[PDB]
């Protein structure tokens, strides 16, 4: 497969059903043995699709209460570079509840990135 | 109008206005104009169904006809207006006299 | 009312009545208009169909007929109406008495 | 009755009797008539089945014949009409006499 | 009696018994009014069986015998009808004698 | 896919086996650190389906007793807007045990509404 | 202009404007050139789509036409404009008077 | 420059110059040149598609045109060059006088 | 060159030069040689590919082309070079004077 | 040496050199003799292959070419092998003179 046939692929994708999508990433930074959080905030096109039939989980307790579920999706091209640990987050304003992007499959060929398929998890 | 007429027998907006009068200058009769006007439609369909035309994401699915099927429904087009056009200036036989000078 | 009759032969409400009274125009026969009108719709399935035809959207799944599929169906209806105008403008055969003059 | 009777031919309660008199008028033979009614019957098979003949929600499938496959049955009614009214209006071969006056 | 045989060739309740006097009536032979009253029978499958051939809802899953496999059937019934009824009134070939008057 | 075939295709597959649901919408809003509750009633035509073999759970305790089922489906049009979080929720009583929307999927074509899959919940 | 209607023909953005003129040149007929140019661009398919027809990654599923199906698209586009030529050059059939000297 | 224009038909980048005018120098007419590298490039598929055209690791799935298939279009290709080539080089049919010397 | 040629039209590395020169000293026309050397390359693909043309070990799954395609590619190919030797030594039909001595 | 090319034009390793001085000597020309190796050669498929043919056990899958396609293309280069050899011993059409002896 070549490099131009998986960028026109991604883009064609992308642009079937796009989003225009304000990602705000939180990375925390060690300081003095605890976390200093920098906010930034980013924008780029994306299209949101569903990926597992999953079940809507609620954690209710005496911190509060909330619901998320892992069913949708994503599909981002290489305009922007994009990073998960548990020391760096990445949410966006859905309309439909907020999404959170748990997990990053940076699609790749021969060595070089052209977009990021990529998994979310809708908080209610 | 003619134009119109042929925007008729064609998609309305796919094709820029002067090369709708440029077929319309080529050929006189607006079949056959229709007949051009859909090969070169035709020739689209490399860009849009000839680099994909059935994927899956997810679980989202998407299906449509191959650029063989589309491609051969609008020859299958170009073809009829060709023979609507054959049998508008077409006319049946004849028997006629014949005559030479003699003295 | 022959306007209402072609609406019969052909769909209601695919064309506006500016065109259908211009194939009525366009031959006598109203069959033939039909078969005409039939010919311009079928071009019309690009757009009310398209060519994606089937698709799947979480538990979703629909199977449209493919876009050859209504144009041949459309053109066998065509070709049905302007086999029943030949038919009705059809006459049989002949023979004839000949006769030419001497002296 | 013939209403009633090209109702029977001509499957029921899809047509107004409006233009079931259009047809027998049209016609004077009622199986001509029929078979005229059972093409433009297959003309509704474009709405009821061509932008949809196979769909599937959750577990639940239904599947239906193609657009093509019903059509193809109306036609076949339609051409078994014709060939009945055909064969009612046929008559054999003859041989007659031939006569010619002479002096 | 005429109308039991009739019915025992059509079964039963998919004609009222008024009109199996009809059938009887429009032809003498007991098979040509079989094979017309088959080919009236086999129209009344799409409301009968109608396109929706196959369907699964919950753990069910029926398979039944598409509309154009029921029609040719029918039809294939009426056509045997109607060759017994040629069969039974056809006559083999003959030679017989010629002869004209003359002084 | 154009945005009339969508909405062509559900409200066809709506109105093949349509049911007329009164959908009742109990909204938490917060007040002094607690929930004041508005209820709200909304019609819509909607057509029910099976989704999953699932298992009629139990829940019998000494708060009460009630047992239920994941199996059903929903699809519902574009006509009213449609939202369930923790703090909101969605019922409504088919005959056979009250139903409850547990999920919603909004069905969105270049970013514009057309009509909701959802899940369904059937308390005994 | 010549080269914006061969450029409409042979679809645009694949060749330089020099090699255009080198087709032009080749031919007086604009379709002759059309479908010379319209198999060296079938030529270029195993470049710009290559053989990989079909590939799934992750959860992207891709299905392009086939290059077999893109290249005879290609040579059918080539071939009508060839009988385009031919039938714009073609003249019909003719009986003329034939005469020698004789003394 | 003829290198440049067979390099343009018969794809780039795959036979070095050397080769290229030995094609050159094997016939004149270019086309015929075309045909001979065409067909000596579809030999290349052997090492290319014959050891694999289809193969799954994981999730990763990619599907190319089979060795046949491909090489099947390059055929095709080297058979419409040298077709060219022979229509470049035919002549129509002549009448041409005859005359034997006599006392 | 005569086998850098032939190593061109048969691939290199298969072979030792010394089976190149046998075939060359068999014939004289390169092509008679490269179609002899072809199908015996075509004979080796029972041992370079073998019959086991698919199989899935883990998460691999390789399909190779099946040997029978690879032989019938090889032997297409020998059949070309066979036909460039004859249309190579063929020549045109001939009429020639004929003459008898006679006193 | 014969034997060596009789093994070349054969994959070897699965006659014993007895045999192979048997065809040899059975049939003068060596091509005859290769038909002859090939399809003995072809013979042996129904042990290899025609016991098994495809199996798979666990998540390793193994298919191979049937028995009927490798002996098929055993069977075709056996007939290569025969009409190489009747081609070597062809010889074209004659035209001779004849002459009776009389007084």
């Amino acid at each position: 497969i070549n490099i131009d046939r998986r960028r026109k692929d991604i883009i064609r994708t992308i642009n079937i059903n796009p989003t225009n999508i304000t990602i705000t990433s939180i990375k925390k930074t060690e300081i003095d043995g605890a976390f200093e959080e920098t906010e930034t905030e980013i924008k780029c096109v994306v299209r949101i699709f569903n990926e597992k039939t999953a079940e809507k989980q609620i954690s209710s307790e005496k911190q509060g209460t909330f619901s998320s579920i892992r069913t949708y999706g994503m599909l981002v091209s290489n305009d922007v570079i994009l990073e998960v640990n548990s020391r760096d987050s990445l949410e966006f304003e859905c309309i439909y509840g907020r999404m959170k992007i748990v997990n990053i499959y940076p699609q790749i060929v021969k060595g070089e990135l052209c977009g990021y398929q990529c998994s979310l998890e809708r908080i209610d | 109008e003619k134009l119109r007429l042929l925007l008729n027998d064609k998609d309305k907006k796919s094709f820029t206005d002067e090369e709708l009068n440029l077929f319309l200058e080529e050929a006189d009769c607006i079949y056959c104009a229709a007949s051009q006007g859909w090969i070169l439609k035709s020739l689209q369909y490399e860009n849009t169904v000839g680099e994909m035309y059935e994927y899956k994401v997810g679980q989202e699915t998407y299906k449509s006809s191959s650029i063989k099927d589309l491609v051969s429904v609008a020859y299958q087009n170009a073809d009829k207006f060709k023979d609507m056009c054959t049998n508008k200036k077409e006319k049946g036989s004849f028997m006629l006299g014949i005559s030479t000078e003699f003295e």
